[PDB]
């Protein structure tokens, strides 16, 4: 009949805690359906406090009734806090030393130290018995965040391996020229080689045209130096690799087969927060 | 592809006699063309060859009195013979390769020269 302290999508905390009541006007026999309360973890103990006052019966003294009080206790304990991150995960012991918190720690902060142990403890004056609720571990705060981390992961997949396909059916292409300039030299070797072995005429004819067309050559890379090809002429390869990009509206969401802004900084921004929670729970992820 | 010849006959010691020898059959010009000699009872040996990337030698018994020389355009080696002797007798082959591969791969009819003494 353990309470529960759940996370949802935003930084909001519900609570679930079972109070023994029901049949009471003043409670100085079924239980009333477990209490349902929405926390913020930087609010601090004592509005926690008195909102359980308000889903509670008055605590009647003599003639007069007054709001009870509610005590939280963790089992905290040579001069580091011993952090563990596991929260109702963890081992459990036999029996706990309990402290008080103060009223004035806010719910996350109380919440991430008391992960040290299974359960925190809540105690309302009058009733005897102290109610527990399973502190959540450092996996449980970021359910949500990893299981949208393990979605951004996989559609920036889906949408990555397609500009990798577009990225390297626009090199075959784009090496046309380097492979049509190695034909050209090897066609170039069988002139010279043919001439010489296979023909009366000798190298005092053939030097020379090897000279004349070696300067040719140099020549034509400095009209082709004197194009795009000096300093960057990746501009040019990008628009080849921007019309290669057309959308595909194959699907509605998470859609297959294009490319646009990858908003992947999210995804990193948002492993940034899942780490920076494991750090102040004391665990590696 | 291969070759045949014709100008081979009698002629006495101190004669002149030009030999030829046409080369068919081939996609493109041979590297090597030379000619070869057959003593009646000796073996095959080199008489005059031209290798195109090569030299244009000649052997040591043949030095300085007979010319080889090729015409690429008709594929035709000519040999000139002056000065014979009867040790020139022999059986005369037309010797060709399209590559340059050291040795005699393609080889002709053959024509006699003799020189009487
Ligand atoms: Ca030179």
């Amino acid at each position: 009949t353990k309470g529960r302290l759940l996370t949802t999508p935003t930084r909001l905390l519900k609570l679930i805690l079972p109070i023994p009541f029901h049949p009471e006007q003043e409670y100085i026999e079924d239980a009333v359906e477990p209490l349902a309360l929405l926390v913020h973890p930087q609010q601090p103990l004592s509005y926690l406090e008195r909102l359980i006052q308000a889903e509670i019966p008055p605590l009647l003294v003599k003639d007069r009734e007054k709001l009870p009080e509610i005590i939280f206790r963790a089992e905290a304990d040579s001069n580091v806090a011993s952090y563990s991150g596991l929260g109702r995960e963890g081992p459990s012991k036999g029996d706990t030393h309990w402290v008080r918190w103060s009223g004035s720690t806010e719910i996350g902060d109380f919440i991430r130290d008391a992960a040290r142990g299974r359960e925190f403890s809540v105690t309302i004056e009058g009733h005897a018995e102290e109610l527990r609720v399973a502190v959540p571990s450092f996996k449980d705060r970021t359910y949500y965040m990893r299981m949208r981390l393990r979605r951004m992961s996989q559609e920036i997949d889906q949408m990555a391996t397609v500009k990798r396909e577009c990225d390297l059916l626009a090199h075959k292409g784009a090496h046309a020229l380097a492979k049509g300039g190695f034909a050209a030299l090897a066609a170039w070797w069988g002139i010279v080689y043919y001439v010489t072995f296979h023909t009366d005429m000798g190298w005092d004819l053939v030097e020379p045209i090897t000279y004349l067309a070696g300067l040719a050559s140099i020549m034509g890379g400095y009209l082709w130096f004197l194009f795009i090809s000096r300093d960057l002429s990746y501009k040019a390869a990008m628009n080849v690799t921007v019309s290669r990009r057309q959308n595909a509206l194959y699907q509605e969401r998470g859609f297959d087969p294009a490319k646009w802004d990858q908003l992947v900084h999210d995804a990193n921004g948002l492993r940034r927060e899942i780490k920076f929670a494991a750090t102040e729970y004391g665990v590696e992820w | 592809v291969q070759l045949q010849e014709s100008g081979g006959g009698l002629v006495q010691a101190g004669g002149s006699l030009r030999l030829s020898c046409a080369a068919s059959g081939t996609i493109f010009s041979p590297h090597y063309m030379g000619w070869y000699r057959q003593a009646p009872g000796k073996e095959r040996e080199f008489v005059a060859g031209i290798g195109f990337g090569t030299t244009t030698n000649y052997a040591n018994s043949v030095k300085g009195r007979f010319t080889i020389s090729r015409d690429n355009a008709k594929n035709t080696v000519y040999l000139q013979m002056n000065s014979l002797k009867p040790e020139d007798t022999a059986v005369y082959y037309c010797a060709a390769r399209l590559y340059p591969i050291l040795g005699h791969t393609y080889w002709g009819q053959g024509t006699q020269v003799t020189v009487s003494s």
